[PDB]
């Protein structure tokens, strides 16, 4: 085994290649779900634990990290392990692509 | 015409890339401005309030009905 130190820095270096090579495109370090199966219409009981949820954007130290992990389990995109120091930013835009997608269904 | 979503995909991806943990804060709001989502919220410099509002609408937008 190896420190996460090192698993990190095995990580950035194989990004290097990738990211900078296509900066147009996201390869995501681990799997995330299809965009259309995060498209599915709330499950009826689901959605109405959600009538009552209350979005806590105040929670003292519901601090933005806390809040962004949140907000993926409310709708399934999971937070990985990896990479330790970005994964919530391949969270997030998992997130900000379905929102894309939505909008761009919305526009017909 | 309208793959201006197809510029607003890659422009994402681009900020995705550049971006770690710490740069959350930015992350949100840079993104909410691709998403032209930064000019319908109330507190344009909180990033809370920027996800807030994306998170409601992804709410909204899965509801049957």
């Amino acid at each position: 085994a190896a420190s996460p130190k090192q698993i990190q820095m095995w990580i950035n270096n194989v990004a290097e290649i990738r990211k900078t090579k296509q900066p147009h495109s996201v390869s995501y370090t681990k799997p995330m779900p299809e965009i259309d199966e995060l498209m599915q219409e709330w499950p009826q009981e689901i959605e109405e634990i959600l009538q009552h949820l209350k979005i806590p954007s105040e929670e003292l130290d519901f601090n933005l990290s806390d809040f962004c992990k949140l907000a993926c389990a409310i709708l399934d995109i999971p937070v990985h392990d990896q990479p330790n120091e970005s994964n919530v930013i391949e969270s997030l835009h998992v997130l900000f692509t379905l929102y894309s997608e939505f909008k761009s269904n919305q526009h017909f | 015409a309208s793959d201006e979503f197809a510029s607003e995909k890659v422009r994402l991806a681009q900020l995705t890339n550049k971006c770690n943990n710490n740069d959350l804060d930015y992350y949100i709001k840079e993104s909410g401005d691709i998403l032209g989502v930064t000019d319908k919220v109330k507190n344009k410099h909180d990033a809370k309030a920027i996800l807030r509002y994306v998170l409601e609408e992804l709410i909204n937008f899965k509801k049957l009905n």
